[PDB]
């Protein structure tokens, strides 16, 4: 998972 | 918006449709090209492809369970890119790229197009 | 093989089925969560839940165009979820996070159910 | 396109  | 993102999920979700495809599960149409049949899913065929977005999105066509395509269209070529729209992984090869290059032309897939003219110029 | 891939393949038929959902097109199931209604596709419902790929695999089931969710699933948590099968863009938030956790467990969502724990764990 |  990211932050985008 | 302040979402997080899984990166690997695009890729997941293809990978099951891939594996969709070959249990031919849900499939909901079968593509002709001269004496040759592919099963596939007419979103991901749409997803992928201008010609068949506008011959799905037609009011008539939407609802065919086959599509007949051009008989000038190469087998092999087409089965190429349907491999391609459900992978992102193109066979090419010097023995295949022109049927490559004219199918992604007819069935306008832009980016397979332009990888194609590039391998070419540089064998010139 | 000796394939080229294109990067950006798998998040554009991500893009391009989510716009094909957005406009209507080609949605062969309703989801029904209490009093709300989503429109969506099997296969993309299949490729991102264990429990829709359970549903949509039965022979009975396959062919139904409407699924009840159990009254206990909260709208906002499958609306989250929905969108997150579409985009890989996770809408959590303090106020919507327990939802969305018992959702993806129901759905078996096991990467969205593994960042609410994460997340969880940290505010403890 | 990469060589993947
Ligand atoms: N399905 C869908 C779709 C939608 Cl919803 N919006 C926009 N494009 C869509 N698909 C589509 C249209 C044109 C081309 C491609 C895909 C690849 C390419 O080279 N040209
Ligand atoms: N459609 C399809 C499908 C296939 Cl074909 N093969 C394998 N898994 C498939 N989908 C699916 C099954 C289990 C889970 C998920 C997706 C996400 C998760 O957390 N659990
Ligand atoms: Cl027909
Ligand atoms: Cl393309
Ligand atoms: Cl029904
Ligand atoms: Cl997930």
């Amino acid at each position: 998972w990211v932050i985008p | 918006d302040s979402c997080i993102q899984f990166t690997r999920h695009a890729s997941d979700v293809l990978l099951n449709l891939n594996r969709l495809r070959s249990r031919d599960i849900l499939t909901d149409v079968v593509i002709v090209v001269s004496r040759e049949q592919f099963r596939a899913h007419k979103t991901v065929l749409m997803a992928c492809s201008g010609l068949f977005y506008s011959i799905f999105t037609d009011q008539l066509k939407c609802n065919l369970s086959v599509i007949n395509l051009d008989p000038e269209i190469n087998p092999e070529g087409f089965c190429i890119l349907l491999d391609f729209m459900y992978t992102s992984r193109l066979n090419l090869r010097e023995g295949n790229i022109m049927a490559v290059m004219a199918t992604a032309m007819y069935l306008q897939m832009e980016h397979v197009v332009d990888t194609c003219r590039k391998f070419i110029k540089a064998s010139e």
